């Protein structure tokens, strides 16, 4: 059956405003593997990232992981973006700082 | 430690994917990858200078090159019996018998569930449905099929496993202790979410504890996930009264840990 | 009101396709058709499901419904799936539910015939299918001319035999040249008491 | 839901029994039986019928059986029959109206068809009749053995087709053995539109 993804957003290493970090979206559980990922700041697309090889559980579910480099700050809001089938409309997740 | 490679193909190319690919797991890392389009199967990483014999990576790209041939087929033969794009997975792989041997494992996926299982011993494919009858009778339907496919998982694939526990330990048993974090959010209304990182990890187990005065408060909700370093990340999430926030810690367990680690806000 | 349909045996039989269980709520003379719904499999609440905005008939009552895609064992497995209505105009929700038939699937023998003698004169002339003791009443019959599936061709209920099983007939429409011409002619027929689910006995002359 | 019933098309074509257009009641607790009864066979009113006292069934309900004789004249005039029954001690009471189903007969082409060679193995087998094409719907079918009414038979519901007329197919179940053996089995049809409403073929061994 068809799955809906499960999307997300964490840094590599503890945030500290200013310096040199990595930012990760893990999207996992999701049928079929057609899918479109993007990371975001401020609003848009935070281009040069990085994709994992696409693979799958046990449940065949697929999981991919995207990330690029990146430096928090107070301002700066960054975003998980991803477009698949199961969603109505592009669903959209928010980076928490404490995750 | 399982050797287990995920094989995948697929009709729909509107996204880029190639029409058949593949990954090589030595239990929760990759030391493999393969695509139809390069046409070769290559080292992973860290894998890269695992010190093999020189046909090595000859042998795993041809053996490969096989079931792409498998799975392609079946693709193909499948989308003109029947209407509508789909998706063929399967998962190939050993374990070792506690006495040197196979513990082989074989089920084939498609658009989501399973539909198919292959006996390496017999050489037969099982399964309850009318596409395990169109690709499991295509694939049969080819002198070299069974023995190959069987030899992949009941030859090849032991050696080649006790081949990287020999030849890889130092990737297998590399060990990396979290680095702890705990923080507040507002939460919920009049309430509040405490959350416990865990940064940068090996060995994907870990058990994390939250601790009110002291003792024993939960577990919150885990979640773990690929930092695409090789390593891993994971967090878990307890809602609790506001203004108590204080009176909790959080603590975790894990190999790169002699002892449990307690961590404060 | 509301009103609880299975899947297709086609779609449940078959990996590839997808079976939906469905919900729909008739009459309403626009209350608060916003009409909540609420899946469960085996008591526990999913958010899978497709609702589709309401429609008003020729009646001028409002009509809804909600599909849910379902995974195909977890129907030949057992699983009860229900779909609770809510509503403020209702005094309290409305709830059906329904799981496969209970039973062990006997599955159909399957037999084909030609068109009788008496028949041969006519314009067009009579293949016909006997689909017989299967259990549940749960099937699926189609012909192809060719492995093509076709179109003139009408199936029975499926019928109660005197056994306790069913079975049915199925009947293919051609004019008496196609049928002379040669060509082949497949009942192929989906149960779950089948290998495979399937099978399909061919005839000629 | 109580629907209205028709006459046993055996019985308003000559048959032995008088045609009742029946009015089965349902959907009763066993503590509150009340579903009165008026018909009124074009807007009058028939004192004619009989209604068998207020049973009762296990699911807490009425086996209602009220009975109406009629005459085959007025079955066959697109006539009606309302069974308007009166209850004030009652939900959602019932009435519900039925007349021959206005259309120009058409006949139906009958033919046997022998158990199929691959049939041929079991222990019993199928002795099946193809009875095709026929307008309206209300006919009736039996098997015969030399003369010999049968039990062993069952009769798929008529099933329309893709020109309006409807088919239907009769399958008799026998001991291999009364195969083999040479005997009359035929096929017994009741329309309104054969020649004398009645037609039978025949086949052995
Ligand atoms: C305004 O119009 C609405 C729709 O337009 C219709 O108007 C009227 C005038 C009609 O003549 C036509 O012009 C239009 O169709 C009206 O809505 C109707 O409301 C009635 C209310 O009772 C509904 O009645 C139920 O009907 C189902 C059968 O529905 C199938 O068949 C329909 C055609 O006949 C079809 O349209 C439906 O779509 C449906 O088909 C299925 O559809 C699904 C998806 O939609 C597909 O996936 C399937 O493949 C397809 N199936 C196939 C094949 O056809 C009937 O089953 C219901 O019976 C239950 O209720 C009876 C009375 O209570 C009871 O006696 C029965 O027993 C049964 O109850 C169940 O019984 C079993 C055992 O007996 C128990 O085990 C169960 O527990 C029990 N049920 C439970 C769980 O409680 C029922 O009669 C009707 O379906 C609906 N029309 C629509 C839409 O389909 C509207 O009324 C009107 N407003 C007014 C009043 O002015
Ligand atoms: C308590 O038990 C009661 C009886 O016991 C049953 O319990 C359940 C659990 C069951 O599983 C069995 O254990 C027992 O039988 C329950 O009563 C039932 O209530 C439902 C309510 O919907 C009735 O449903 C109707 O059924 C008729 C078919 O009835 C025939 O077949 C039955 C066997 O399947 C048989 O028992 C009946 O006797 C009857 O047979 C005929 O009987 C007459 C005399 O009695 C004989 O002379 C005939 O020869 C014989 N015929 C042959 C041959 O068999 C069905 O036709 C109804 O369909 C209408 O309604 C549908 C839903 O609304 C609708 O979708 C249909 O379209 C149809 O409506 C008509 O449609 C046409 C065109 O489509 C229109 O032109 C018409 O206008 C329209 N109708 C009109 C005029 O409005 C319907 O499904 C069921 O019959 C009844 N059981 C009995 C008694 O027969 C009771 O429900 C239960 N209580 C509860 C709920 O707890
Ligand atoms: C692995 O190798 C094979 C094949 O594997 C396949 O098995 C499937 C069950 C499924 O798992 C697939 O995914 C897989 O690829 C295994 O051996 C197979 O064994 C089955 C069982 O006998 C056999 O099935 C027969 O298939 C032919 C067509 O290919 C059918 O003609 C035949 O139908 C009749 O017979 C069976 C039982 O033998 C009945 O169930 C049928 O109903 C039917 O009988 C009669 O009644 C029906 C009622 O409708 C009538 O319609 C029929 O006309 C009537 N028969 C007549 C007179 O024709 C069988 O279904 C497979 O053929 C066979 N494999 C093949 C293709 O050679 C093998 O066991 C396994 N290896 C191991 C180690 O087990
Ligand atoms: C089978 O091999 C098992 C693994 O040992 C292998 O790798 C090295 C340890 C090498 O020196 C050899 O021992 C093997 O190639 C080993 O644990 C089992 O004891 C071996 N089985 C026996 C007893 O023959
Ligand atoms: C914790 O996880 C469970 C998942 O089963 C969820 O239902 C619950 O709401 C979560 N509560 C927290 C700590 O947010
Ligand atoms: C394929 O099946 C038929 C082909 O006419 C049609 O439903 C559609 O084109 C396809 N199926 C769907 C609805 O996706």
């Amino acid at each position: 059956i068809q799955k809906t993804p499960q999307i997300q957003v964490y840094s590599r290493h503890p945030p500290e405003n200013g310096k040199p970090n990595f930012l990760n979206c893990y999207v996992s559980q999701f049928h079929p593997p057609q899918i479109e990922i993007e990371l975001l700041k401020n609003g848009k697309k935070i281009p040069n990232i990085e994709m994992s090889d696409l693979s799958f559980s046990k449940d065949w579910s697929f999981y991919i992981l995207a990330h690029t480099e990146f430096t928090p700050t107070e301002t700066d809001v960054y975003a998980c973006r991803v477009k698949h089938v199961t969603l109505k409309e592009p669903k959209t997740v928010t980076w928490d700082r404490d995750m | 430690l399982p050797l287990m490679y995920h094989l995948a193909a697929v009709s729909d190319l509107s996204t880029g994917l190639p029409s058949f690919w593949a990954t090589g797991w030595l239990g929760a890392q990759q030391y493999l990858t393969y695509n139809n389009l390069r046409q070769e199967a290559d080292p992973c990483g860290a894998w890269i200078w695992e010190n093999q014999v020189s046909w090595y990576w000859e042998k795993e790209t041809t053996d490969l090159k096989s079931k792409e041939q498998l799975f392609l087929e079946a693709i193909r033969t499948l989308e003109n019996q029947i209407n509508g794009t789909f998706t063929l997975q399967g998962l190939l792989g050993c374990e070792l018998a506690p006495d040197n041997s196979s513990l082989p494992t074989a089920v084939f996926a498609l658009n989501g569930e399973e539909f198919m299982r292959f006996n390496p011993r017999t050489g037969n494919w099982s399964g309850e449905w009318p596409e395990t009858d169109i690709v499991g009778n295509l694939w049969m339907k080819q002198p070299e099929a069974a023995r190959k496919e069987s030899e992949f998982l009941l030859t090849s694939c032991p050696e080649r496993l006790l081949g990287h526990l020999e030849r890889g330990r130092q990737n297998l048993e590399w060990k990396e202790p979290p680095s702890m974090r705990l923080k507040a959010r507002p939460g919920n209304s009049g309430s509040s979410v405490l959350t416990c990182a865990a940064f940068s990890f090996y060995p994907p187990e870990l058990k994390f504890r939250f601790l009110r005065n002291g003792l024993a408060s939960g577990s919150g909700n885990c979640s773990t996930g690929p930092n695409g370093d090789g390593s891993f990340h994971a967090w878990s999430l307890l809602e609790v009264k506001r203004g108590d926030e204080h009176h909790y810690q959080c603590q975790v367990e894990h190999e790169g840990l002699a002892q449990p680690l307690t961590v404060d806000l | 009101s509301v009103f609880i349909f299975p899947p297709k045996t086609k779609d449940v039989l078959t990996i590839t396709l997808t079976p939906k269980v469905t919900c729909v709520v008739v009459d309403i003379s626009q209350n608060d058709p916003e009409v909540r719904f609420s899946w469960f499999i085996d008591d526990v609440e999913v958010h899978t499901a497709q609702t589709h905005a309401p429609e008003k008939q020729s009646n001028s009552t409002l009509r809804s419904v909600s599909e849910l895609p379902i995974v195909h064992r977890d129907w030949l497995n057992g699983k009860t799936f229900k779909c609770k209505v809510n509503s403020g105009a209702f005094p309290a929700p409305i709830e059906k539910s329904i799981s496969k038939p209970e039973g062990t699937p006997r599955g159909p023998q399957v037999y084909t015939m030609a068109p009788p003698k008496e028949e041969m004169t006519q314009s067009q002339v009579s293949i016909t299918c006997m689909v017989k003791g299967f259990y549940p009443p749960d099937i699926y019959t189609e012909w192809k001319m060719n492995g093509q599936p076709q179109e003139n061709y009408k199936n029975t209920p499926p019928t109660m035999d005197t056994d306790g099983s069913y079975f049915l007939y199925s009947k293919l429409n051609v004019k008496k040249e196609t049928w002379q011409q040669g060509n082949t002619f497949t009942c192929s027929v989906l149960h779950e008491g089948l290998h495979n689910h399937h099978t399909e006995k061919s005839l000629s002359h």
